[PDB]
């Protein structure tokens, strides 16, 4: 038995890298993440042999349930093939934990990169992240945690939707959430600091979702499980006269 | 029908731009249904959903 | 007449989408900026009207160079052909003439889009088996990194990219790579022990051939062998915690996370 | 051979059989002994002299 881990894109049938698809084809079982049922009825055809995971959705719990249940398929010698949407390492621990598992238990475990929600976004937007540098952190996390972002490069904030959800102890909404997460913002960002709601398209007839909106009103936007928020730069650039200096640049120029 | 037509479109170039010149033409040429060509001109997801 | 650019990954034939190949494929004409012989002979063998736009380089200002490569990507389109471009990697990240060549092209009033491809830090993630969400993640330019002021979140995978060209410049050219290196190393030193292990990482362009995954203390750096593809991958070296005051206005706390 | 390659890197049933027995796949594929000796060895300076 054995394991490997690819992607699907975010976009129908098309957006998986070749080498992927043929590892979906070849495999002898498919454990299946996916977004929509046209996603489900596409994979079904190139495998007949799928195991679709949405049938497990605590989080947690779940994922371990998924996860044992990949490693049933590996455990009884065959080669296993999990599909995930966009790339399978890239927020999706349920790659990682199935591949980490695996290889604890001595089998062969890897993992294709695959088209991430990120890669849409640049493509989408017509931005370079190489030259104008570029961050992402989980939207929960980022409450929850001591980040420290650099307002003068772009920010994404990933599964907004969920931003802070947690066990449940007092009544909040999930305005409530958000308008926490602009003030927590808030001190990097102007309330009417321009951000990006993002979703990229699924299906070839759809187009992405490009809404902007002063970060005041984040709390009243309609969200999606699938929705990106970009929070483009507020900071302008300072030079770095420490370093300048050492490289032989003074103020001078 | 419309999932086998998706499915193709999203994965075929040539298919792709025939789409482009003529939208409803090639997804009648595709036997989807007047509401299907609606529900994808007037981009109503849900409905395209609810049809599949 | 229109203008598609399309990535064909790190990895020769496989890593291209399908959509990306069916591009190529059904092109009227292509033109290419691959890295290797055996990526071209590829490409060339999925549609034989190939215009190689390495013969654009010097054989120049590379602004020059870049000019003629836009210049005869957009002769094409505007000739009413269907043109695609297909790129390293995706064909959005450092990739001026592409940008440049889309701008162009819809100033002109053609069609012209960019379909995501997979780039270096996509297979970094792969490769390494690291979630960029795990603890978040910041990716610089190191010669920007250098040249402007950008403070590091030391919890998050931090990635610099162009090490190899890191504070380049015509009036730091009296420095060696290795002073230049030498330098960058005191600044991070600032958040990163000088023994803190780092990453030296470099995607595989052959299927026979496995990317550079050299682990190395910081302090080594210098002394590196480096590529012009060559990126920094430097781990967390501070490791996440609560922000109390926002758990408390939630009146949750650690445990209920 | 770039079409041992391509086909390497677009078919993951190849892939696999390359990985556990590599020699044998390449040989099957017509690949020369020193084609092979260069893959075993890494020496891709070679193996572009044979390209
Ligand atoms: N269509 C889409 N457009 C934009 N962001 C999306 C998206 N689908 C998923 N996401 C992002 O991904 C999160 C789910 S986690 C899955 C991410 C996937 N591995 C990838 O490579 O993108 C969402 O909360 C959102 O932040
Ligand atoms: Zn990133």
């Amino acid at each position: 038995g054995s394991l490997v881990c690819v992607g699907t894109g975010l976009q129908l049938a098309g957006q998986i890298s070749v080498l992927s698809r043929s590892y979906i084809e070849h495999a002898d079982i498919v454990f299946s993440l996916l977004p929509d049922g046209f996603s489900q009825r596409w994979l079904t055809k190139l495998n007949p042999n799928v195991i679709n995971l949405q049938q497990f959705y605590n989080r947690r719990d779940t994922y371990e349930q998924m996860v044992n249940a990949i490693l049933d398929a590996v455990r009884a010698g065959k080669k296993t093939v999990c599909a995930l949407y966009g790339h399978p390492g890239v927020f999706a621990c349920v790659s990682h934990m199935a591949i980490t598992r695996a290889k604890a238990e001595g089998f062969s475990a890897k993992m294709e990169p695959g088209i991430s929600a990120e890669a849409c976004l640049w493509a989408d937007l017509g931005i370079d992240p190489g030259n104008s540098g570029h961050q992402s952190f989980e939207a929960s996390q980022f409450m929850f945690f001591n980040h420290v972002p650099d307002p003068t490069t772009h920010l994404l904030l990933w599964q907004i939707a969920i931003a802070g959800e947690h066990t449940l102890t007092q009544f909040h909404t999930s305005s409530d959430r958000l308008q926490i997460l602009v003030e927590q913002l808030n001190q990097w960002y102007p309330l009417d600091h321009e951000v990006v709601i993002y979703e990229a398209a699924n299906l070839p007839i759809q187009a992405p979702r490009i809404e902007r909106l002063p970060l005041a009103n984040l709390p009243q936007a309609h969200l999606m499980p699938i929705s990106t928020l970009l929070i483009p730069p507020a900071k302008k650039l300072e030079y770095n006269y420490a370093i300048l200096a050492k490289l032989g640049i003074g103020p001078e120029d | 029908g419309l999932s086998d037509f998706f499915t193709q479109l999203g994965q075929d170039a040539q298919l792709m731009e025939d789409y482009k010149q003529n939208p409803e033409a090639v997804m009648r040429a595709h036997g989807l249904t007047d509401e299907q060509i609606n529900a994808v001109m007037t981009g109503d997801m849900e409905k395209l959903k609810t049809l599949s």
